[PDB]
RNA sequence: CGCGGCCGGCGCCUAGCAGCCGACUUAGAACUGGUGCGGACCAGGGGAAUCCGACUGUUUAAUUAAAACAAAGCAUCGCGA
RNA sequence: UCGGCCGAUCGAAAGGGAGUCGGGUUCAGAUCCCCGAAUCCGGAGUGGCGGAGAUGGGCGCCGCGAGGCGUCCAGUGCGGUAACGCGACCGAUCCCGGAGAAGCCGGCGGGAGCCCCGGGGAGAGUUCUCUUUUCUUUGUGAAGGGCAGGGCGCCCUGGAAUGGGUUCGCCCCGAGAGAGGGGCCCGUGCCUUGGAAAGCGUCGCGGUUCCGGCGGCGUCCGGUGAGCUCUCGCUGGCCCUUGAAAAUCCGGGGGAGAGGGUGUAAAUCUCGCGCCGGGCCGUACCCAUAUCCGCAGCAGGUCUCCAAGGUGAACAGCCUCUGGCAU
């Protein structure tokens, strides 16, 4: 059968020289020169290991040329933290806050008797 | 590439400034209007015969009609 | 069926090593690849990491502990010290 | 007793308007066939009122005091229910259930919500409500 | 009436059938050859003991691969900056 | 006024690192030349064209209605319960986060290339007899669009013991199973633009001492799998071992500011198209029983990639095809 050569000067099988084979119009195959596999967003939270949803996953350097929209999700902190993080953020910072209010009453009228 | 789907965008799309040549293809089961702007090869597919040959004489003066056959 | 008499997990070892070694060897390895009962979420497990570290897959709460147990003797008796030492302290 | 009613103050929990304050205007708590968990129509605020000083001019606070707000039908798991309540008179033929299938009207209520929010801004009052929490 | 389609009076595969397609693998049997058949190739001689080193590992490139070194285990010593 | 890379600089042709592929062409070069299709980065001050922002309501009037005038008020986009989506979608200093950015081993599953099988063609081989036979060959690059397929620790309804779902193994569930309906990511597979005009296989006709010549026909339909090799994914195991850093790029929080008085409008734009540019150095060949080191055309030494048929457990040994050679 066709055997196959590498088409650049990098003769080993490091991590930037990887390929797949292509059928060409020529009916000859060849390699292709694959890009590396790109990683979605982890969530800011550091939390759910799972990664960001409706963000495309590409190499870092390939994002300057994307559109905003590719890169983000319309919600506050999308595009950098998962929906259920923020949920929980939100209510965090609702109670917590009606817990300093709770607080703030409670001492005041503790201090009606000297 | 890019593929025109209907045919009135193919008309402004010759009637572009960076428009060079408009190709005409014939095969046996459609005719193909490739016209070649600065970035795209824009070709539109008309599967009948009857508006091929009426986009043929509304082409724009002035633009390369190279017929393939 | 049972498939060793007495070496369990440490049937891996062969013959090496020695009886005693291999037997002190057992009780730590049966520890340290266990899976415990999170006392956060519930759930069986919060199993070990690396050495002194135990994290949950459920919660992904992860714990500071022993080497080989989620938590050490030494340090329970710590916890319960400080705890009577800081109601001591205060009035 | 229930507490989801007309005129509480209820935070948005998911959406494009997550984290904002927002009022309840009718609560169904019961399904129309058409969306059979309990939903509630709400009338809220998307850019908060900008804050305003004693040093900075009339022209300026007047446009800084611009609120625009928004309309939502949505179900109680995506809201978070406060203590605090606006009794702010939203014309209820304008902001409706069926404001959703007609984009006019559904600019007509979104103006309707602004207009009353802005002058409820004024003088002072609900100052919690027209604040931007801060997650 | 959209020799075909929307609902239904219109019936009991319910011990499961009908057709089509498909890899290799195992077991059993008969017959058979001048008892030869893992037919080339591939491919452990075995047992009873004694000494030393626990084992795996390492070593004098160019005469010594060992019982030598290492090793885990055991023990001792110094040290609170 | 703000401003700690808290330290110059060097350090990898196997680490990180945007973006080029197909066909043709030489005596010797081609991912570099030619042809054709793209693409990345940077620039545009006098703003290149569109599109977005963004062009709607109220009240007085005129007007048969529709529609026109004046005034006032808005207008830094919109949709979905949600996951999230749509072509853009104002915004600085500052802050937070992500990607870059991660070991070894196991077991599965998806995809491709190769191998195998059954037919249809084209050309060859055998024909002493047999053989509808044996052999060769029977394409579609990047980059877009659409659809499969794979994955999800994503959402909504709902509330489960007579526990149930489920894997090769596991494992999962009132912290929300099963079921129903959705969303997202990857998409190297298929179709399509590229594209048949090219390439290839055959059969011919002309010659330009040496034609990218001209022409006819074809480039088809299926089936298989613990197969082999790459790749993608899922899930485990091991560690007193936990398996880089930095350039570089991005998202978010915040809202200092900027933009216009209702205009065929402004600030602004990560949207479509258009315009210009990409300098320097390397690039032949050998890469070894003869181009390197060993005094040499020296049985030694010298880092890698691809990898067919039979037998067989097998990248074993033995025989063979492509390719190579002359002991
Ligand atoms: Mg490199
Ligand atoms: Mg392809
Ligand atoms: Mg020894
Ligand atoms: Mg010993
Ligand atoms: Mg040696
Ligand atoms: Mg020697
Ligand atoms: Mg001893
Ligand atoms: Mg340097
Ligand atoms: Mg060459
Ligand atoms: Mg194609
Ligand atoms: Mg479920
Ligand atoms: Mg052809
Ligand atoms: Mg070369
Ligand atoms: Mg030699
Ligand atoms: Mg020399
Ligand atoms: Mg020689
Ligand atoms: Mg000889
Ligand atoms: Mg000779
Ligand atoms: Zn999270
Ligand atoms: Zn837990």
């Amino acid at each position: 059968v066709q055997r196959l050569t590498y088409r650049r000067r990098l003769s080993y099988n490091t991590a930037s020289n990887k390929t797949r084979l292509s059928r060409t119009p020529g009916n000859r195959i060849v390699y292709l020169y694959t890009k590396k596999v790109g990683k979605a967003p982890k969530s800011a939270c550091g939390v759910c290991p799972g990664r960001l949803r409706g963000v495309r996953a590409v190499r870092p350097k390939v994002l300057m040329r994307l559109s905003k929209t590719k890169k983000h999700v319309s919600r506050a902190y999308g595009g950098s933290m998962c929906a259920k993080c923020v949920r929980d953020r939100i209510k965090r910072a609702f109670l917590i806050e009606e817990q300093k209010i709770v607080v703030k009453v409670l001492k005041a009228q503790a201090q009606s008797q000297k | 590439p890019r593929k025109i789907e209907e045919i009135k965008d193919f008309l402004l799309t010759a009637r572009r400034k960076d428009a060079k040549s408009v190709k005409i293809k014939k095969n046996k089961d459609n005719v193909k209007f490739k016209v070649r702007c600065s970035r795209y090869l824009y070709t539109l597919v008309i599967t009948d015969k009857e508006k091929a040959e009426k986009l043929k004489q509304s082409l724009p003066p002035g633009l390369a009609v190279k017929e393939l056959k | 069926a049972k498939r060793t008499k007495k070496v369990g997990i440490v049937g891996k070892y062969g013959t090496r090593y020695g009886a005693s070694l291999r037997k002190m060897v057992k009780k730590i390895e049966i520890s340290q690849h266990a899976k415990y009962t999170c006392s956060f979420c519930g759930k069986t497990k919060m199993k070990r990491r690396a050495v002194g570290i135990w994290h949950c897959g459920s919660c992904m709460k992860t714990v500071a502990g022993g080497a080989w147990t989620y938590n050490t003797t030494s340090a329970v008796t710590v916890k319960s010290a400080i705890r009577r030492l800081k109601e001591l302290k205060d009035q | 007793g229930k507490f989801m009613k007309p005129g509480k103050v209820v935070l948005v929990l998911a959406g494009r308007y997550s984290g904002r304050k927002a009022v309840i205007v009718k609560n169904i708590d019961d399904g129309t066939s058409d969306r059979p968990y309990s939903h509630a129509l709400v009338a809220g605020i998307d850019r908060y009122p900008r804050k305003v000083t004693a040093a900075m001019g009339k022209k300026k606070i007047a446009k800084r005091s611009k609120i625009k707000s928004f309309v939502k039908v949505y179900n109680y798991n995506h809201l978070m229910p406060t203590r605090y309540s606006v009794d702010i008179p939203l014309d209820k033929t304008v902001v409706n259930k069926d404001v959703f299938r007609d984009p006019a009207l559904k600019r007509k209520a979104r103006r309707e919500a602004k207009v009353k929010f802005e002058e409820r801004y004024k003088t002072g009052k609900n100052k919690w409500f027209f604040q931007k929490l801060r997650f």
